[PDB]
């Protein structure tokens, strides 16, 4: 129960070297989860020093191995496989290969910034999204999205490359009534609160939004080049909680629970903290944000 | 880069060319600035043998008619 | 010197485990060459079957790791890959593949069947040309050229309808400054000699060419392996056409050098030709005819 309530957040166990807070027989697991938000470097340099801080016979080994079996290093960019390519061991590192040529592969479980429409996913090389850019196919209003996983807490981040000023939108995607309305929350800088709407299929368009109260957004700053953006996620009983903020602003922390959810999940067994496995609501709307993965920080997030 | 620039005239220039008994040029190429030219100090020319005994073991030379036309 | 030779004629010396007489220094300088008729698939099992016999502890696994390391591996399918991958020498496996995805892969220094608009090639992963189609988007296609002095090449005839092939060698003429060819014609039971064009559906000059004793007496069909041999002297160069386990299909014909000619060395372009749509032609280089060890 510890680790998959953890593994929404990537963005937190790692975050600035806090992988050796944890200990053994714990980590494991934590590498083979199917929620985790991030590009594999940023957590492969984190299974690198987890093995460092000890000073790695007998459990040593086979822990190494382990370790690496549950990175999921071989479905990579192949040209960041070079990098890290270490005379240790390739029984495990093993294809590298093979499952890449004749496409057939282990399940990816990494997934966001999908693109679909007049949006593209930009491939690290291998499998990878680490962006998604505004494509023109053939400026007009739309959105993306993301897939499925049972969540309880999320801290999944953004960053910007090149934005003009803003214009962009952020927010979450649940699936909760009778008839599949698949409610949304739709945060923009320019209407001063949440303008939360719905979705039938149709990814060119958005419908029916509508202006909430309950929203704490206000506006020091307008979005500059390289920021990251942290979003938070709270699923509670009967409300599901956003957060926005900005990180190294002292400020810019929007947040708002939205609305009654009519089913719930529990898994159970000495815990009843709820899932509802919801979709991520990242958008762009002009040329200019990439977006994608952002890099793992420097210090610190919330673990001290 | 040179050889890239060589191996597009060469090999289509000779393979459509009269063949070398019938034919014979001092310089394969040919200028285009008239200073440069000029500066060359190379005759420029040809010598053409119509009548050229065919050697064994070489193409002969086609008999085309255009036939009923005339033109 | 005699691997120059050898390495030409490595279709029959690796056909037969000729290999296997040759020595740990011999067959290193051997792998080592530019001219070595296989593909490294079969380049694999005549080294492992030979470090069989001999060899496979240190000096022994390093003596391994020197003939592994000759072989290129960057020219596999992967299903040839995850067959025979065994654990010992994996780190060149990984190299090979990197550079497949990367598509800066090493010279294969071998005889890619070029692709033209009537002759597709269609390979199993790798730079080797697995077989030959006659496509349509007589016709010829030539595959690349090596500088030898007795080389020794083949093609097994996977499918046919109508049988039509011809089989030869195309010679560079410095003389006269033309690519005029040499082939058989199992129509007219005798050896002709052409000459080729940039466009590959034409040979022009059609003339018979004497002076070769020819035996043949049944089209080519299905499951023919095809041996050709070409073996340079001073003055004419010996080619022989001959079918594998058949008595009755062969031939040999003595065609004067019109360059003649370091050691006989020439180059020589692999020559093949054929009419019928459909016609394909696998390029196996003799898989292994095996010596049965009692």
């Amino acid at each position: 129960e510890a680790i998959r309530i953890l593994a929404g957040c990537a963005y937190a166990l790692f975050s600035g070297m806090r992988h050796l807070e944890l200990g053994p027989k714990g980590l494991q697991l934590l590498l083979l989860q199917d929620n985790i938000q991030l590009d594999e470097p940023q957590i492969y340099i984190c299974a690198n020093a987890w093995l460092a801080q000890q000073g790695v016979p007998g459990v040593q080994r086979d822990m190494a191995m382990a370790v690496y079996r549950s990175i999921r290093f071989d479905s990579m960019s192949p040209s960041q496989i070079q990098v890290c390519r270490d005379p240790l061991l390739d029984s495990l590192l093993l294809e590298a290969c093979l499952r890449k040529f004749s496409h057939l592969e282990t399940k990816p479980r990494v997934f966001p910034w999908q693109g679909n429409d007049q949006f593209t996913v930009e491939r690290d090389g291998g499998l990878y999204p680490v962006l998604l850019k505004r494509t023109s196919r053939s400026l007009i209003w739309a959105w993306t999205l993301g897939d499925s996983r049972l969540i309880n807490e999320a801290l999944w981040g953004i960053e910007v490359v090149r934005t003009a000023k803003g214009r962009l939108h952020f927010g979450i995607a649940v699936e909760d009534k009778t008839t599949q309305s698949r409610q949304v929350c739709y945060l923009d800088p320019a209407e001063k609160a949440f303008v939360t709407g719905t979705i039938t299929n149709e990814p060119t368009a958005v419908s029916y939004r509508t202006v909430q109260p309950g929203g704490d957004v206000r506006w020091y700053r307008r979005l500059c080049d390289g920021d990251i953006v942290i979003v938070r996620v709270s699923v509670t009983t009967s409300a599901i909680h956003l957060s926005i903020q900005v990180l190294k602003s002292r400020s810019m922390r929007a947040s708002y629970m939205l609305a009654l959810r009519s089913p719930v999940c529990f898994p159970g067994q000495l815990l009843q903290r709820p899932f509802l496995a919801i979709w991520p609501f990242i958008e762009a709307v002009n040329i200019g944000d990439t977006l994608g993965v952002a890099e793992l920080q420097v210090e610190a997030i919330d673990i001290p | 880069s040179t050889g890239s620039a060589a191996q597009q005239v060469l090999q289509e220039i000779q393979q459509f060319n009269s063949p070398r008994y019938f034919t014979r040029a001092s310089v394969a190429r040919v200028p285009h600035s008239s200073s440069l030219q000029q500066k060359l100090h190379l005759p420029i020319g040809l010598f053409i043998r119509p009548l050229a005994p065919i050697r064994p073991g070489s193409p002969t030379v086609p008999s085309v008619n255009f036939g009923n036309c005339g033109v």
